[PDB]
């Protein structure tokens, strides 16, 4: 109860998606046998840890970090490689800033998030499948 | 074959396109067997249902129980060539390193259907 | 010692991360042998099942014999490559003198290689790197017709599989041109006089394919069994050296204090 | 000597093994086997082990024997996991050979009739000797590690092989 | 009870146990699994599980449902990968008899009527032992296993059974 309210719906699934992932992770290496319902959770996984990545001295708000973790659990970060996702979130953050400062501006003074605001983000999901 | 198809429950008409020229086994057909070519291959269920393979080689053997057996490395449906139109030319010309290689990969396309 | 106690433990706990993660993986190959299985036994026993009905086996006269032995190179699979050594040999003293053998892998070249070395001239190693194709027996199976004709009692060895419990040790035979044509009950074929000489090459080159599936298949199904129980093994080997690790850390904790005791209550 | 808690490194036994012109270390593990006596093949030193004392004859067999027995226990982990299958064609023959001697090694001894109800049983020093030689070659490779166990010689073991073969 | 490093030899727990007549262990798995309370039932032992104690009654059902318990846990390799269908008609019954065995043990409490609002059910001793007869000898092993999901004694199961049907 400490957590706060837009992080509990975005990130109670990515605590138990790496649970039943620890042991997929370290043995989908050595052979091409896995299965897809096996692999899949590696494909997000890996990026999942990727986007977990932070350079020093840079703490991102709460109302910067919402927006990720939605689309981790969702899976819309699959395609890009463990290469430009770090560079994804480098320019992912910067444009909804200058898209929806208004959604950035109320999450970080109420912390809720009604059914409204979940289908917002969806409109924000496929403008940067073209970059 | 690298695929499997058909049964040996019933009794079903069928053609083979064989060396000795195409022909056609249905029900108790004579143990008659030879190579078959590389050409279209018909095949048809009971009250003319049209269906379609194909061969790039192998026997069909025969015994007297009223079954037809054939084997191959291809057989899928019809519908299932630039790229061709170069290497039937390539195969046209070759040098005096064997040429037997060229020959053969056109008999396969001379079905083209 | 105590340094390498917990060393030895990482090494033999992430072993057993390698073994519990090849039991299940073997699992999905099973499935895969199996259609890999049925693409070579319900598609060579038509021009062969049927043809031993015609029974062209065992010619009466004595000549050289041929034993084809069948494995793939990847081990960590049981006892595959050690009984078909035996049963290769059981059957040599008591085919006598007389045979040879064509090796099909890296790890069967060593097996039978320095047992009988003038029993084989030609064999080719990095077979088994994943399922076998039709591909590569044909570039062996040539090879075969290549060196020599020689032999009419081709017989190929391989392992045969029911249930994934264990291999199977026996010797299958193929039929050659003399024997084939000369067949008590073959007059009811009528082929038209053309090539008899190919149902051989067709039916052999068929009989690797189907020795390479089944044996195949019995390399998974004793894997599991040299990986299941290098899981049950190594547990009890985690249990010994993990009472071992809290007896030697309850040794270090009381002979440093011993010796900070005696060292403060000598004043 | 006792040991205490099997520690050969405590403060006790391990200043004793200088006032020791030849070692006998016995083995648990050893005994939990069932080899009698547990005479630990790897630990057991002597200063009459030199061609100086014995000669060439003895002290080739003894090197060898102790090579032998040292490839085996080497290997106890590859054994013990991925199983004896999976061992070149050599170190599968030499483990073969050091379970015939490990236990060709264990001797009734003379008050042991009552512990095994076996006769006593003592092999003199040559006899010894030219055992070994017949177990390291190609001789007496047929017989299993049960016709080595509890024997004075191979003189006893083709006797147990006698009613072995029937 | 805490245990320092996993050390079940340390002193402190060791002590401890040689004063204690039972255990109840509560796993973190067992509560993944929906049962409430997560009372790990194969970890969990006690001495008075003797028929000297509580009888030849108590302790025989006692004895099959922890057995049942590890042969689904030794069945549970094939149910996750391989399914349900490659097992005996006894041990589909057998894992099926554990999915009806593993249920029932989940039993709502009376102090959860504020956090869970389910109401609260004690079940007895002696209703106990005569509910799992009725449950493991074949009696209406065909109902789902939300008959079974936190519910108290064998006379409302078979009353929820009748809400469950429609």
């Amino acid at each position: 109860a400490a957590q706060v309210k837009a992080m509990k719906q975005v990130a109670g699934s990515l605590k138990l998606f790496l649970a039943q992932y620890r042991e997929v992770a370290a043995f989908a290496q050595f052979g091409s046998d896995l299965d897809a319902s096996t692999k899949q959770t590696l494909t997000r996984g890996e990026r999942l840890t990727l986007l977990l990545k932070q350079k020093q001295a840079s703490p991102m708000s709460s109302e910067e970090m919402v927006p990720l973790i939605y689309a981790g659990v969702n899976g819309y970060i699959d395609n890009i490689p463990v290469k430009q996702v770090e560079k994804f979130e480098a320019e992912f953050v910067s444009y909804l800033h200058a898209n929806e400062s208004d959604l950035l501006k109320d999450i970080a003074a109420t912390g809720e998030l009604s059914k409204e605001n979940l289908e917002k983000l969806k409109s924000i999901t496929e403008n940067f499948v073209g970059s | 074959l690298t695929q499997s198809i058909y049964n040996q429950k019933e009794v079903t008409q069928v053609n083979i396109p064989s060396t000795a020229g195409e022909l056609g086994i249905l029900a108790n057909h004579v143990p008659t067997i030879q190579q078959l070519k590389p050409g279209v291959v018909e095949v048809i269920e009971t009250n003319g249902e049209t269906k379609s393979y194909f061969i790039s080689g192998g026997f069909a053997t025969v015994q007297p129980d009223s079954e037809l057996s054939v084997n191959s490395i291809e057989a899928f449906q019809a519908e299932d060539k630039s790229l061709t139109a170069e290497a039937q030319k390539n195969a046209q010309s070759a040098d005096e390193a064997v040429a037997a290689e060229a020959e053969i990969e056109l008999e396969v396309l001379e079905a083209l259907a | 010692t105590l340094r390498e106690i917990e060393m030895r433990l990482k090494s033999i706990k992430n072993i057993e991360k390698i073994t519990n993660t090849m039991k299940i993986v073997a699992s999905t190959k099973l499935g895969k042998a199996q259609r890999a299985m049925a693409t070579s036994k319900v598609y060579n026993e038509a021009s062969e099942k049927v043809f031993e009905n015609s029974e062209t086996a065992v010619p009466e006269n004595i000549e050289k014999r041929l034993w084809v032995v069948v494995s793939s190179d990847k081990g960590l699979c049981g006892s595959i490559h050690s009984q078909l050594a035996r049963t290769v040999r059981r059957k040599l003293l008591d085919g006598e003198k007389l045979i040879d053998i064509v090796a099909v892998g890296e790890k069967i070249k060593a097996q039978l290689g320095r047992s009988n070395p003038e029993q084989m001239r030609l064999s080719f190693g990095g077979t088994g790197k994943e399922a076998p194709t039709f591909e590569e027996a044909a570039h062996i199976a040539d090879e075969i017709l290549a060196l020599d004709t020689q032999y009419d009692d081709i017989e190929i060895v391989y392992n045969k599989v029911l249930s994934g419990i264990s291999f199977e040790p026996i010797m299958k035979e193929s039929y050659s041109a003399k024997a084939i044509e000369d067949a008590p009950k073959f007059g009811q074929y009528e082929l038209e006089d053309d090539v008899v000489k190919n149902l051989a090459d067709f039916s052999l080159a068929n009989t690797i394919y189907a020795a390479m599936a089944e044996g195949h298949a019995a390399e998974i199904s004793a894997r599991r069994n040299a990986m299941d129980n290098a899981s049950k093994n190594a547990s009890d080997m985690i249990n010994k050296y993990s009472i071992l690790y809290n007896r030697t850390r309850q040794a270090v904790i009381t002979n440093e204090l011993v010796d900070i005791i005696t060292g403060a209550s000598s004043l | 000597v006792y040991v205490p808690a099997d520690d050969l490194t405590d403060p006790a036994p391990a200043t004793t093994f200088a006032h020791l012109d030849a070692t006998t270390v016995l083995s648990r593990g050893i005994s939990e086997l069932g080899i009698y006596p547990a005479v630990d093949p790897l630990d057991s030193k002597s200063r009459l082990l030199d061609i100086d004392v014995v000669g060439q004859e003895h002290y080739d067999v003894a090197s060898n024997v102790q090579q032998t027995l040292q490839a085996y226990k080497s290997l106890q982990d590859i054994i013990a996991i991925l199983g004896m299958d999976e061992l070149s064609e050599q170190d599968k023959l030499t483990v073969e050979r050091a379970r015939k001697i490990q236990r060709f090694l264990s001797q009734p001894f003379t008050v042991a009739e009552v512990f095994t109800g076996i006769e006593g049983r003592l092999v003199s020093l040559k006899d010894t000797v030219r055992s070994f030689k017949e177990i390291l070659d190609g001789k007496h490779d047929a017989l299993p590690e049960a016709a080595f166990y509890m024997v004075g010689g191979i003189e006893e073991v083709v006797a147990k092989a006698e009613k072995l073969a029937a």
